[PDB]
RNA sequence: CCUUGUUGCUGUGAAGGCUGGCGAAAGCCAGCUGGAGGCGGCAAGCCGUAUUGAUCUGCAAAUCAUUGGCGUAAGCAGGGUA
RNA sequence: GAGCCUCUAGUGGAUGUUUUACACAUGUAAGGGAAUUCGGCAAAAUGGAUGCGUAACUUCGGGAGAAGUAUUGGUUCAAUUG
RNA sequence: CCUCGUCAUUUAAAUGGUGACGCGCAUGAAUGGAAUGACGAGAUUCCCACUGUCCCUACAUGUAGACUAGCGAACCCAUUU
RNA sequence: UAGAAAGCGACGCGGCUUUUUGAUUCUUCGAUGUCGGCUCUUCCUAGCAUGGCCAUGCAGCCGUGGCGAAGUGUUGGAUUGUUCACCCACUAACAGGGAACGUGAGCUGGGUUUAGACCGUCGUGAGACAGGUUAGUUUUAUCCUACUGUCCAAACAGUUGAAGGGAGUGUGGAUUAGUACGAAAGGAAACCCACACGUGACCUCUGGUGCAGCGGGUGUGCGGAAGUGCAACUGCCAUGCUACGUCUCCUCAAGCAUAGCUGGAAGCCUCUAAGCUAGAAAUGAGUCCUGACUCUGGAAGACGGCCGGGAAGACGACCCGUAGUUAA
């Protein structure tokens, strides 16, 4: 069972863990944790941080769609 | 002159004084009334605490009188503790007599055959001993004095208690070569029938499938967690003084009047807190199992041990049966805890509900955990 | 119960949440009714302890003073229900969320709403105990 | 009262001066030069507003910390004399 | 000749123990934002330089850094103080 | 003095502040009277920003403190408490 | 509305209280720190809410007068130094008091009440004024006793229970039901579920904290790079600790006020004179914490130090290990 796939991080999230956030703009979002949400307040495109399922895919470290 | 405005006092009285527990190891001083009426079983049992977890299970508990036609059913999430429980081994019993001044003890009966874990209870210092502690008693069942002792027994006594110890050496985390020792008591029957019981299963095994079963409601006894010498902030909850206060903030200011002339025991002091003695009612087990059997949920079609990624944090996996029950438990892992049969059956609509679990969490512990098993890291990673 | 000015007599229950909003907290609203900010002064249901200041959460029903809007309408006390909250609130089922600004609604004292449109999302929550809000909200979470 | 010692960095830009434009005149408007003041922000220093802070068997029979006021001058100081 | 860092030249002891509570010097904090208190006391916030833009009143000198806003690192070039 | 004077404005709410009024217990003209500018570590009220002052407290650092070696006092005292 | 007495009760008369202010001067002038607030505990009842009842000018809803009862509650603000007062908001309700006008080697220092200074009125003046205004130093426990925890008196293993402490309180929704009751308008009465305050624990989740660990930049040092000092800044974050998180809280017995049964005195009557029944958030027990004197058991060796750890800790004490799934 998981609760969903992170916004920025594309990390799947466990059930019981992670949260909503939702915007004035009416859209709810999905977040892993605290330091991806900060992260997106702060504008860091998520492309340049390595760690991330997003990065590797761009980068073509892991095959993707 | 009468205080200016009303407020409720600061912790309880029921609790005072609060001293420090004697030893780590609770006796069960209470047990439930017997009943002639129902076969001779055991009231009681000794348990380890591992560790915490959490569960979702399914529900249907809505008022009697709400008018909603449909059967709603929905997810609830739920922490649970995990207790360790082998079986425990038979050695001896006692019985006891009523007088003017409660139960006296009449005598003690011993198994011919006694274990090495157990004899290293009646030592101090492990590893250095002549071993010389009942290697005559033996004796005693050649000469006919059991044969006079259960005679003895059988004829006078009101109340019948076996004496039973666990097997430390299952459980090697704890670093312990010691055994626990507890007397347990016997409903049911006639004091014949209870004593014949008892001579059937001297030296022999019970498991805890004997004395519970899952759904049931049972009391937990143990001592907590320990906190040191503590001020009267955190010890009785009261509130900080004024920012700007000479000679500290964190007291009680005015601890009496001028009359009378001494301070009462109701003020509050600083002193040691944590380390007491301390009994949970009415716990309910959510289920029963063994360390090393997978298991699986009608929805969660994944077979795993209640075994974590990595084990729970000092202790590593457990191997031996357990008991998963709902909430939290006194003390730290590793602690001995002594568990009962509820002393009387509650009334409480939430207490008597059914239970069925869809998921148990197995993720790390340490850190953030988010993979349940290694074949999902495994396949999360390359190779 | 109904006392004093300004009685309610539309009484729900309380749902356990944690509580964000108390005495003194400002707050947008959200509804077209004419008012624009809110200034807290009560809360409904609240009996109180000594030094504690009063507080509530989604649903509950507060006593304000409007302190922006139109000119017939300001410095004024009216009844409002709250339906977002910046503060994180966990549910039965184990999910948390949390909005990006907070905000409550204008009603009656029969429990009617005031105005006939409500700006950005709405708990999902609220909206099973005061039915007439499903109606005119922007979406559900 | 007599004889001496002690002004570093910066801001603002008075009087006086030179060009260009406008005006019948008188004298108005720009840009630059010049460097006045018990005039502003600071340094070395001199002082003593707040924390009713520390200390109150003190380091000390009046001290210490942070925070403050003035600092191109009815400013601060040694020796001789009344 | 500020604070911070270095060269020349000069410098130091009541012993061991990881050490509860309450202190005294300091850090950080969800949501709310003076509700605290005689009283925003204490703390936080603002901060240099460059440009744009600046009110009432006035002894016409001032108010005035009014207020309100934007910019600022490294590299490689043009142009010569912009 | 009566007095928390009356009316307006500021707040949800004003023994406060500002604006008016005046038979003023007991205002008033170098015993100096009245209206402003620039300047006060002077007294007082409000707004914006800001915050552990507060709701309601939690965690962490240095130095003392506890225990230990060496050194080693005083206030006070009819005392049986 | 009839009518002394549902509720009132003129004109008169008898008491109790010490929480108001007087009256008096017994104790203290080789010194008992003086108003208010903050903090914290206990007691009283003349009962505001919450529980059981009786009367009614008690239809129902809302009330009013009385009885046994002190277990649990009685709040957040604006002006003011205030106690007091007066308004706003909430509430089941926002009752009234005592403990050296409780509480300064517990704090604070706004008021009053030393020395500076202004104003008005009084005085020829020096000066006065329970008239108004502004600035004005809050010292010391290391003694005895109380109180809070800690060890010993009490070998080791398993227990017993004398006596002391004590804990859960209240609100709302749904259903009965638009029912009974009332001309109509209006309009009641268990069980179940949600919550608040209080109590005791716990870290699986979510906030917070950053000592161990990994990264980044500014000024200046070690010839450069790499590794790095000092001034300090900054992003993430194990274990742990914590609340803004999660779990937690009823059952008997004897009986108050009352309303009843049988029943004499007193052939009738009658709750009472003997005897019996129902009876309160009150009382006494159990479940919950502390643990006096005891009781049962094993064996010629036992136990303490020293050495190493923690789940325990101020120091002692407690839980453990020492040739082994021991340590590195």
């Amino acid at each position: 069972f998981y609760e969903g796939t992170c916004v920025y991080s594309g990390y799947p999230v466990p059930r019981g863990k992670g949260t909503y956030f939702v915007s004035l703009d009416d859209k709810s979002s999905l977040f892993f944790s605290s330091k991806y949400k900060n992260f997106s307040d702060k504008k860091i495109k998520a492309k340049r941080v390595k760690q991330t399922l997003m990065s590797k895919q761009f980068c073509g470290k892991v095959e993707s769609v | 002159s009468c205080r200016n405005y009303s407020a409720p006092r600061h912790g309880s009285l029921a609790y005072c004084p609060k001293k420090r527990a004697k030893t780590t190891k609770p006796a069960i001083k209470s047990f439930p009334k017997d009943d002639a009426s129902k076969p001779v079983h055991l009231t009681g049992y000794l348990a380890y605490k591992v560790g915490m977890t959490h569960v979702v299970r399914l529900s249907t508990r809505r008022s009697k009188t709400e008018r909603v036609l449909k059967e709603t059913q929905k997810e609830v999430l739920d922490a649970v503790t995990i207790l360790e429980v082998p079986a425990m081994r038979i050695f001896g019993m006692v019985g006891y007599k009523s007088t003017v001044n409660g139960l006296k003890a009449i005598k003690t009966v011993y198994a011919e055959h006694l274990d090495e874990q157990v004899l290293a209870r009646l030592r101090k210092r492990n590893s250095r001993s002549s071993k010389l502690m009942f290697k005559l008693y033996p004796q005693k069942y050649e000469n006919g004095d059991i044969k006079r002792d259960y005679e003895l027994l059988k004829r006078e006594s009101d109340v019948v208690r076996v004496l039973a110890h666990t097997q430390v050496s299952k459980i090697p985390s704890l670093n312990l070569k010691k055994a626990h020792i507890l007397e347990i008591q016997l409903n049911g029957g006639t004091i014949e029938e209870k004593i014949e019981w008892a001579i059937e299963r001297l030296e022999k095994e019970i498991p805890v499938s004997e004395v519970f079963s899952q759904q049931d409601l049972i009391d937990v006894i143990g001592v907590t967690k320990g906190k040191g010498k503590e001020g009267t902030t955190k010890r009785f909850g009261t509130t900080i003084l004024q920012h700007k206060s000479r000679k500290g903030k964190r007291k009680v200011a005015c601890i009496g009047a001028w009359h009378p002339a001494n301070v009462r025991r109701t003020v509050a002091r600083a002193g040691q807190l944590g380390f007491h003695r301390r009994t949970a009612q009415n716990k309910k087990i959510y289920m029963m199992g063994n360390g090393k059997t997978p298991f699986s949920t009608e929805y969660d079609l994944t077979s795993k041990t209640i075994n974590p990624m990595g084990g729970f944090l000092r202790y590593g996996n457990v191997k031996s049966d357990f008991i998963m029950v709902k909430g939290g438990i006194q003390g730290p892992s590793k602690r001995v805890l002594a568990l009962r049969k509820a002393f009387a059956p509650s009334n409480l609509g939430k207490d008597n509900e059914e239970i069925v679990l869809k998921f148990v969490d197995a993720s790390s512990k340490k850190g953030y955990g988010r993979f349940q098993t290694t074949e999902e890291k495994k396949a999360y990673f390359g190779i | 119960p109904g006392k004093g000015k300004q009685p309610l007599d539309a009484i729900k229950n309380r749902y356990g949440f944690t509580r964000g909003i108390q005495v003194g907290t400002v707050l947008a609203c959200a509804d077209n009714s004419g008012a624009k900010m809110l200034k807290t002064i009560g809360v409904k249901g609240v009996s109180g302890r000594l030094n504690r200041l009063p507080a509530a959460g989604p649903g509950d029903v507060i006593v304000a003073s409007v302190v922006k809007g139109r000119s017939d309408m300001r410095k004024k006390i009216v009844l409002a229900v709250i339906i977002r909250q910046k503060q994180m609130i966990r549910r039965k089922d184990g999910v948390r969320l949390q909005f990006e600004e907070s905000a409550a609604v204008i009603i009656s004292n029969k429990g009617d709403l005031k105005g006939t449109q409500i700006s950005g999302p709405v708990l999902r929550e609220v909206c099973d105990i005061w039915p007439k809000i499903s109606s005119q909200a922007g979406s559900i979470y």
